[PDB]
């Protein structure tokens, strides 16, 4: 059976400014099965009320999602999504960085 | 909602019949005709989706969704058509149908000889009626009520003598008064002024 | 061939604040199920349909009382809790499949003809009775017209049949469509019928002919209770006889 | 410009549970509209977007109904592949279909499409004559005789011509606000040491809608696609998208490249260079 | 607004 990873981008709704209210968002795609666990991370730590968007699909059948919740971004933590899925054999984590 | 005339329609062998349905919801996109028998279950003839029209043998079933108005053709009735005719209709987000409350048709036999008679049966030993049978008669006659208590009169039946192309209409009058006799039995009634009257 | 749609039961009088139950078998194959009725007042209008035993639309169910299921795909209830008056109809079950309902097109069962009524007292099977052939028609015309009258009958669930030597015939039969009343101004008012067979003179002159008029009545079952002085009005057969004869 | 109106219905096999799960989604454009999900407790169709909300109850009635059944039918799908294909009842699959229509800038209609697959493969699919099928293998052979017979592309070809354009441009009117709108690009660029011999130039374009747009680099006036990258188009969360494309340079040599910038919200196309 | 009732199955 076909499986394929997820991709992953890991990136604020608007420009970062420390002390200012904004989304992280961590938007996995092009995997199959749908199945996937995402969180995210503030310094290491699983953040709690995270929402996501309705299972949709592209063109070729791969699967996409956004993750989503609301931080105020500082000077000195450290944000980031984990991602597990069948084609993982360990969760993968990618970092958020404000300039991508 | 769907609106049809109940009728009761009474047309000739041989005529053509029109029925008809009028609804309201613009909605309604698929358009069907049923005959049910008279103690039986409905039975489809003809569906039609598009406004439009649609042949089949004697039949021709039509739709106007600019009028919301619906219609079905009968050719050359016969009175195997007798029957009632209900409409029913429905949109695309269920099956669920909506019927009219349908229009009952009684198409007349041609009887080619006719014989009108009143006759008296051989009451029973068993029954205190008299049993007085109008029969023979063309279906230009229609039949009516007794005009009162205690005499008790049956609408008109056909029946087919299968084996020689044969058929009758009949009624049947009965009571147990006194008063009652085949002669003044069937007085409510236009019948035929050659009936046949016996001792 | 294979079954079409199989309802049960056929018919079902029954005293108000019991429990009915209408069952049906769609068609072997079939996923999906609908349930009907049609009553004089209301017309013929669909209560609920399934497809895959799952309940699809139940815009037409009555708000209490009734309810449906259908636990597996060959078998579907329809049960009235507890029942009233107001619920007698005539129940159909159809079943279908997409490209048969595409085409409009349902396979229907037979029906159950329901009565609940207020009072089991207003029951009574038919008298039944057979007159033979006038004189005056024999020689006139050379056939002879027997008539049978089923009189007295309440509710209206007869089904009338003609036997000749005992072998049952449709050829020459004609039967009201309909009962009639014997006291059209009243209320739960007992009903009559009649039907004809007509036979050649020759036949009717016949002594070796033996005639029968039968109706089947379907009234009172052995659940129900009776205490009145009168036989219990059950689900039965009454009929009428009489034999050829030359003069 | 064009306009789509596209349904999404996933459903998941879940062998040691009740039931498949089942995910449906509609969308307008790059716009969500509606979902509904088997294991949720409203086991409604809902609203996802603030201009269908103005549907009355019968739509939203009928609505339901539709994905109820369509929900249904998936699961028995689920069951008629895995016999197809002699599979296990232990695997978890998938079956996915997809349809809508398109309309052009004069909204009159374009094409329709359905699609249908399994376990991510195509499976079967309507050709764009919406008259006839073609099938991925035996399986789906199978199917395709099968609604052949039924007159399956009769009914969906019926649909996509007529309703499904019509009930499009009816949400295009009634969104007309979000699903009319363009928004343009706010860009700006960006400049990193990588190497000592080199550094990084990313244009961002972000706010924008619809999710159409296209970046290119250029060194001279001329395009580039070396030591080039672009990423995937995402979604803001707020109906906006974002996207970048980075160019790596031999140091002192910015001034030679440019970033160019394609949206429909941009009246002519921009150029952007690195301003230190 | 989907397309309906329902769909075939597979």
């Amino acid at each position: 059976m076909i499986q394929r990873t997820p991709k992953i981008q890991v990136y604020s709704r608007h420009p970062a400014e420390n002390g200012k209210s904004n989304f992280l968002n961590c938007y996995v795609s092009g995997f199959h099965p749908s199945d996937i666990e995402v969180d995210l991370l503030k310094n290491g730590e699983r953040i709690e009320k995270v929402e996501h968007s309705d299972l949709s699909f592209s063109k070729d059948w791969s699967f996409y999602l956004l993750y989503y919740t609301e931080f105020t971004p500082t000077e000195k933590d450290e944000y980031a999504c984990r991602v597990n899925h069948v084609t993982l054999s360990q969760p993968k984590i990618v970092k958020w960085d404000r300039d991508m | 909602e769907v609106e049809q005339d109940p009728g009761p329609l009474s047309v000739p062998e041989g005529a053509i019949v029109s029925l008809n349905c009028t609804y309201s919801n613009s909605a309604f996109q698929y358009f069907m005709w049923y005959r049910q028998y008279s103690r039986k279950g409905p039975e489809l003839l003809m569906y039609t989706y598009s406004s439009g029209n649609k042949e089949d043998g004697r039949f021709t079933a039509q739709v106007d969704k600019s009028s919301k108005y619906i219609s079905l053709f009968i050719r050359d009735s016969q009175p195997s058509d007798s029957a009632t005719y209900l409409c029913a209709m429905r949109g695309d987000s269920s099956y669920k149908l909506i019927f009219g409350s349908g229009t009952r048709l009684l198409v007349r036999p041609d009887i080619q000889n006719p014989d009108p008679a009143v006759y008296q049966l051989r009451d029973s030993k068993s029954s205190d009626k008299s049993v007085c049978l109008f029969t023979d008669f063309d279906s230009q006659t229609n039949v009516s009520q007794s005009k009162d208590s205690d005499v008790y009169i049956t609408d008109k039946c056909v029946l087919d003598m299968r084996s020689m192309d044969f058929k009758s209409n009949s009624a049947v009058a009965w009571s147990n008064k006194s008063d009652f006799a085949c002669a003044n039995a069937f007085n409510n009634s236009i019948i035929p002024e050659d009936t046949f009257f016996p001792s | 061939m294979d079954a079409g749609v199989i309802q049960s039961p056929r018919h079902e009088v029954t005293e108000m604040g019991q429990q009915v139950t209408l069952r049906c078998k769609p068609i072997s194959g079939h996923d999906y199920l609908f349930w009907y009725r049609q009553t004089m007042m209301r017309g013929l209008e669909l209560l609920i349909y399934f497809n895959n035993n799952v309940p699809i639309d139940d815009s037409g169910m009555p708000e209490d009382r009734f309810s449906a299921k259908m636990p597996n795909a060959s078998f579907s209830t329809l049960k009235i809790q507890p029942s009233e008056p107001r619920d007698s109809a005539v129940y159909f079950c159809a079943s279908s499949l997409w490209e048969k309902l595409a085409k409009n097109i349902q396979y229907f069962g037979a029906g159950t003809r329901l009565s609940v009524l207020e009072d089991l007292k207003n029951v009574f099977p038919p008298e039944v009775a057979v007159f033979e052939p006038s004189e005056a028609e024999i020689s006139h015309t050379q056939k002879a017209t027997l008539v049978c009258l089923a009189t007295g009958f309440y509710p209206d669930h007869v089904e009338l049949s003609w036997w000749v030597n005992g072998k049952e015939v449709h050829s020459g039969v004609c039967t009201d469509p309909q009962p009639l009343k014997e006291q059209p101004a009243l209320n739960d008012s007992r009903y009559a019928l009649s039907s004809r067979l007509r036979v050649s003179a020759t036949f009717w002159q016949d002594p070796r002919n033996h005639f029968r008029c039968q109706v089947q009545f379907y009234g009172l079952s052995e659940n129900d209770e009776w205490t009145q002085d009168r036989a219990k009005p059950v689900t039965q057969i009454v009929s009428a006889e009489a034999w050829g004869r030359a003069d | 410009g064009s306009h789509s109106m596209r349904y999404f219905f996933t459903s998941v096999s879940r062998p040691g549970r009740g039931e498949p799960r089942f995910i449906a989604v509609g969308y307008v454009d790059d716009t969500q509209f509606v979902r509904f999900d088997s294991d949720a407790a409203s086991q409604r169709m809902e609203p996802r977007a603030p201009w269908i909300e103005q549907e009355g109850p019968e739509y939203w009635d009928g609505e339901t109904r539709k994905v109820k059944a369509h929900s249904q039918t998936h699961r028995v799908d689920l069951g008629t592949l895995r016999g197809y294909y002699n599979q296990s009842e232990a695997g978890s699959h998938t079956v996915q279909r997809m349809y809508g229509c398109d309309v052009g800038s004069d909204w009159r209609f374009l094409r329709g499409y359905h699609q249908y697959a399994y376990d991510g493969k195509d499976y079967i699919a309507l050709k764009e004559d919406l008259r006839s099928w073609t099938a991925a293998d035996m399986a789906a052979q199978t199917t395709k005789h099968k609604w052949e017979a039924a007159h399956v592309a009769e009914q969906l070809r019926a649909y996509l011509e007529g309703t499904c354009v019509e009930w499009l441009r009816r949400y295009l009117e009634n969104g007309k606000e979000t699903l009319q709108r363009t928004d343009a690009p706010k860009t700006h660029m960006t400049h990193h040491a990588v190497s000592d011999h080199e550094a990084t130039l990313r244009c961002w374009a972000l706010s924008f809608y619809p999710a159409e747009i296209t970046l290119t680099w250029q060194r001279d006036g001329e395009d580039q696609t070396q030591d080039t990258e672009l990423v995937e188009t995402r979604p803001a969360g707020d109906g906006t998208f974002q996207k970048w494309a980075a160019v790596v340079v031999p140091s002192g040599q910015e001034q030679r490249y440019t970033c160019h910038v394609q949206h429909e919200g941009l009246p002519k196309p921009l150029t952007l260079r690195w301003e230190p | 607004r989907q397309f309906g009732p329902d769909w075939i199955v597979a």
